């Protein structure tokens, strides 16, 4: 009984650790817009996009 | 991402159809100028 209770508690602990890791990934803004050259190039694509 | 995908493909097809339609317009204008 203690055996599967320890596997339960470590399992939910690893679940919480992966939850915190996914929180850091979601709130970490993984997209970086490619520094400075890529963001101005992307801006050039939107100025070409609103050419319509 | 796919929104800019149909956006880019519609710009490319639009300019291609314009490039193909420039002949008739230029022919009409040149024949209008060459006719008194």
């Amino acid at each position: 009984s203690y055996s599967q209770l320890l596997q339960v508690v470590m399992a939910v602990a690893d679940t919480s650790a992966k939850a915190v890791e996914t929180v850091k990934k979601q709130q970490g803004e993984q997209i970086c817009w490619g520094g400075s050259s890529s963001v101005m190039s992307l801006a050039t694509k939107m100025n070409e996009l609103m050419e319509k | 991402t796919e929104e800019l995908a149909e956006n880019i493909l519609k710009w490319r097809k639009q300019q291609n159809e314009v490039s193909s339609c420039i002949p008739k317009i230029l022919a009409e204008e040149s024949y209008l100028y060459k006719h008194d």
